[PDB]
DNA sequence: ATCGGATGTATATATCTGACACGTGCCTGGAGACTAGGGAGTAATCCCCTTGGCGGTTAAAACGCGGGGGACAGCGCGTACGTGCGTTTAAGCGGTGCTAGAGCTGTCTACGACCAATTGAGCGGCCTCGGCACCGGGATTCTCGA
DNA sequence: TCGAGAATCCCGGTGCCGAGGCCGCTCAATTGGTCGTAGACAGCTCTAGCACCGCTTAAACGCACGTACGCGCTGTCCCCCGCGTTTTAACCGCCAAGGGGATTACTCCCTAGTCTCCAGGCACGTGTCAGATATATACATCCGAT
């Protein structure tokens, strides 16, 4: 019988518990730790992937290229606070031009 | 309580002396307010982590060792308290 | 509608405020100040009604009469007095050998008040002749017992301090039904209190096994003398283990609300599904005293440490309510135009559920 | 004494201070300030004399560092005066915008 | 030569994406980057919680310590949302 | 065409939209080979590995440039200068 | 009243070995305790994570070698690794 | 450029006091002996792939010129600040009482590791079909000098 | 305020390899007990952060002012760049190989764990002097005079 459906989450819980048990983070763990971790990873993954899909439909492309993920992570501010010193392969950079460097004439 | 006073508790000569220990001479008169601001925004995070740490330990007093623990969590380490 | 989703500030007409309760649909607030006075605030109108100089020692509980003419107060100095809502003076004065926990008025019998003395059986004091009738209990007579009416007050339910719950009649006192709570796995458990609703005859029970349970006031007289415990949902908090102090029922009959002590975690569920739906974000530092929703409209209002915090549904009607034939909406479709372009002599004279907790008759415009 | 030229006594003040080892902000105002700011996160907390002491030094440390950085960028500005925009420049370039 | 079996967080995040937007495809590179991200955050939180548990002379890892860790690590109202969601998940799991 | 400074904006925007690498494969690979031979001889590189290093470089490098940029703005000029690069490297806290 | 652990006697003897004329105050004791602890957790954690990298269940001396070479700066790392190798050899030769 | 005068700068002389360094006790860890059992290395292997190399070219680099736009030096200026002094004021020791809280200890009960086997979640192989790359050309928008 | 030329966007129009989905074949995740135990509750002890006040003065307050320089403006001149050219090896796609990285199997030996006793390092007194504290002084420096 399964264990992920007991809480209705999607990320595995048995896998998390086994990997944390063999990860020697401590010697003895409770029962709510694996389900709680599965839940928080679920929430963070959903938070990122919703913006990923929004960026995918921005350019009208079904497949999500990593550029979309880069834009979605960078344009948000809380992510930029949490993903401070992290880069992305093939990610690129969001467009930006300094304000005072903008020529004009009549 | 929340009081607008005691924020100016660092009166001008204290910042003067701190600037001197930094090694500057000519400081404009409009530096004091943003110094207060940056000091407050810095102190916010450390005091918040300290109170969370002391709360998790089920006691309502804060020591110094948990303070240096929070400081090391941010990245700035203190030596001389254990 | 649904659970409250907005946040309201505080309602502090005076600095101190200990207890609060709604009358029938949240009309007036019964503040028992910690100075020996009884203050009445106005709800849904944000005002005050009357201040009563009761006595010296402050009080700790409040309730109003079925006819709304009395202000009963479970005093901390054993002053079982019937303060008048109208004049503010004392109508009936009496003294009890034990203080009172839970004061209530039967919506069908205001003569017999609800008293919960400690280390002694509950006593109904009749306001017509100042006579005290002891509620017959079972086994011990020195336990921390709490007595409470049903929806209609027709049966009275008492909870003891060893694991025994008693069922008897509010007026005939025919103790013919008992109940034994489950003994966990090895050790027994006492009962802290019970709390009822206004529809469905359900009631929560708060015990010493750190777990809040729920029963219905229909399976004890049906089973007979004593049967096997069988709750619907053994709700509890399994991440912090917060103890439970005060918790009431919903203003609709389908929700369940539970209150913390210092953690500012106000939990809510529904009777249909025991799954958490929302949690309250309270600012830490104060102890919760009383909780009781609007008995009709979904809202939460918790008193704590002399102040009150309300999480509500603040509403203002949309700008598009100028006239039924006038709307202020946005659309990008072409307008759909219209497609369909007596004499009598009679004067005009015409001008949860409802119970009998009305007729406060207390309102002073000046 | 006599009306000295600006910055002249500043140099000897620097020399007296930069070699010194002491606390520059007073004690009572700072402990009162931290007790005031602690209220928002949680009320009715008790501090330890050893604790709060520690704190100020760390803060001073950080604050001192800031001036250092600002001074250098001030020299990069072809001026001796310190201006607010340089503080924001240092804060942003350090990595904690 | 000898084929090997490897574990990646590939199926679960794909199911999440379908549950959210059942109309958009994903790339293998995005799959690997999401796998790396989830491994990263998992290790970060677990290690911080473990060293906190050692800090408190506790030989166990309860569920409370993890929520303390996510209060410290996660900034802003995202922390409140995540901790509320975790409490919801555990409460819905226990009585089953 | 003419009007210098106009073509720069078009080029910079065009490249800002694009997200490809900027260093030819073979020269960078040979340079990594040389700097590895400096440490130890006869090291076999994974074609995936080299690529890896490659990307990280630009990341680091581009960040540096941006910082120097704002530093030039602090000096009432548009052109960036070597001195600003040492400014950024020292002020970052990585000397 | 109770039993508490510290590094007081050992650092004192090390001081007396090299400068048998200079005293220290309690603040020096506390700061040296903090320094030696801090470096101990840093190097020990690095060694643990190295051991976990290569799916190995043990931490031996050569793991400490790799950790010290990786973490400390160059010349001090060379001195430290030389002295440690000398110590381990003289320990193993005379067990 | 050169010299005299007020003034903070670092130095030597009593001394005294509380923190520094030393001698005692003994109990809790660590070193001495022994075991078994599970990690590990060491022989062997064989197919994946990384190094090496070759033909074609063109996209990219390399080099020269014309000039205009921006870096750089200077000059006035008037204005914001550092210096100086008389005055009030809250910091800084000083010393007092205690309750509120931290901290240590006996306890005993709900809770996590061991383990056996299952058996379905889950990982790998093969088409495959369409999302997307490649391409050819017309419609669409920007810019600067007459 | 208005053209010529010059770029980019988009509408087809077409061809191709990557995400996908099904089939087959495993291996570790539950379930249920089972067993030992780590921490939770209640009590008692002690000790110090806090409320409180007294008196003293180092320092903050704020005015006065005389000038150092931040800044706006000018002129200057010099070199970065864009446009054009010629020039060439990065890149593409194709070959072939050997070697070594990852896998299998195995015997052997390092170590967790237990038991064992004894010894050394922290709590605790206790004597004593290193440097702060206040006094008088030669000296180097900012300022002012020529």
């Amino acid at each position: 019988k399964t264990r992920s459906s007991r809480a209705g989450l999607q990320f595995p819980v048995g896998r998390v518990h086994r990997l944390l048990r063999k990860g020697n983070y401590a010697e003895r763990v409770g029962a709510g730790a694996p389900v709680y971790l599965a839940a928080v990873l679920e929430y963070l993954t959903a938070e990122i992937l919703e913006l990923a899909g929004n960026a995918a439909r921005d350019n009208k492309k079904t497949r999500i290229i990593p550029r979309h993920l880069q834009l979605a992570v960078r344009n948000d501010e809380e992510l930029n606070k949490l993903l401070g010193r992290v880069t992305i392969a093939q990610g690129g950079v969001l467009p930006n031009i300094q304000s005072v460097l903008l020529p004009k004439k009549t | 309580k929340v009081l607008r006073d005691n924020i100016q508790g660092i009166t001008k000569p204290a910042i003067r002396r701190l600037a001197r220990r930094g090694g500057v001479k000519r400081i404009s008169g409009l530096i004091y307010e943003e110094t207060r601001g940056v000091l407050k925004v810095f102190l916010e995070n450390v005091i918040r982590d300290a109170v969370t740490y002391t709360e998790h330990a089920k006691r309502k007093t804060v020591t110094a060792m948990d303070v240096v623990y929070a400081l090391k969590r941010q990245g700035r380490t203190l030596y001389g308290f254990g | 509608q649904n659970y409250p989703e907005e946040a309201d500030g505080t309602l502090d007409c005076i600095s101190m405020a200990l207890t609060c309760t709604f009358n029938r649909w949240g009309t007036l607030l019964a503040v028992g100040c910690n100075d020996g006075r009884i203050v009445i605030w106005d709800f849904l109108t944000r005002g005050i009604a009357k201040i009563i100089s009761a006595h010296i020692h402050p009080v700790c509980s409040l309730c109003w009469s079925r006819d709304g003419h009395k202000l009963v107060s479970a005093s901390t100095d054993n002053i079982v007095s019937q303060w008048d809502v109208l004049s503010g003076d004392c109508d009936q004065r009496f003294r009890f050998p034990s203080p009172i926990l839970k004061v209530q008025y039967h919506p069908r019998d205001q003569n017999k008040v609800l008293v919960c003395p400690m280390k002694s059986a509950p006593v109904m004091l009749t306001l017509s002749d100042s006579k005290h009738v002891v509620l017959p209990v079972d086994d011990d007579s020195d336990l921390n017992v709490v007595a409470s009416f049903d929806r209609r007050g027709e049966y009275i339910y008492t909870g003891n301090a060893k694991g025994k719950i008693l069922v008897l009649k509010t007026d005939s006192q025919d103790l013919v039904a008992s109940f034994r709570v489950t003994t966990g796995t090895s050790n027994t458990t006492a009962i802290k209190s019970i709390e009822f609703a206004r529809k469905g005859s359900c009631f929560l029970i708060n015990t010493a096994d750190r777990i809040i349970r729920v029963y219905d006031g229909r399976e004890i007289l049906t089973c007979g003398r004593d049967g096997e415990p069988e709750p619907m949902q053994k709700l509890q908090d399994l991440v912090n283990r917060t103890p439970w102090k005060k918790c009431c029922f919903s203003g609709d009959g389908e929700y369940i609300v539970a209150g913390s002590a210092r953690q500012h975690a106000l939990y809510i569920w529904e009777k249909s599904i025991g799954n958490l739906v929302k949690i309250l974000h309270g600012t830490r530092g104060e102890l919760l005293l009383d909780v009781a929703w609007h008995p009709v409209r979904p809202i939460i209002a918790s008193i704590s440490s002399g102040v009150v915090s309300i999480w509500a549904q603040n509403q203002v009607e949309n700008w598009s309510a100028f006239a039924p034939d006038f709307k202020e909406l946005d659309e990008n479709v072409e307008y759909e135009e219209r497609e369909s372009e007596e004499d009598e002599e009679v004067d005009v004279t015409s001008v949860d559920e409802e119970l009998e907790d009305s007729k406060a008759l207390l309102y002073l415009p000046i | 004494p006599h009306r000295y030229r600006p910055g002249t006594v500043a140099l000897r003040e620097i020399r007296r201070y930069q070699k010194s080892t002491e606390l520059l902000i007073r004690k009572l105002p700072f402990q009162r300030l931290v007790r005031e700011i602690a209220q928002d996160f949680k009320t009715d907390l008790r501090f330890q004399s050893s604790a709060v002491l520690a704190l100020q030094e760390a803060s001073e440390a950080y604050l001192v560092a800031l001036f250092e950085d600002t001074n250098l960028c001030a020299i990069h500005a072809k001026r001796v005066t310190i201006l607010p925009k340089d503080i924001q420049l240092a804060r942003r370039i350090r990595g904690e915008r | 030569r000898r084929k090997t079996r490897k574990e990646s967080y590939a199926i679960y995040v794909y199911k999440v994406l379908k549950q959210v937007h059942p109309d958009t495809g994903i790339s293998s590179k995005a799959m690997s980057i999401m796998n790396s991200f989830v491994n990263d955050v998992f290790e970060r939180i677990a290690g911080e919680a473990s060293r906190l548990a050692h800090y408190n002379k506790r030989s166990t890892i309860t569920s409370r310590e993890i929520q303390t860790a996510v209060r410290l690590l996660l900034p802003g109202e995202l922390a409140k949302h995540a901790v509320s969601e975790g409490t919801k998940a555990v409460t819905c799991y226990t009585s089953a």
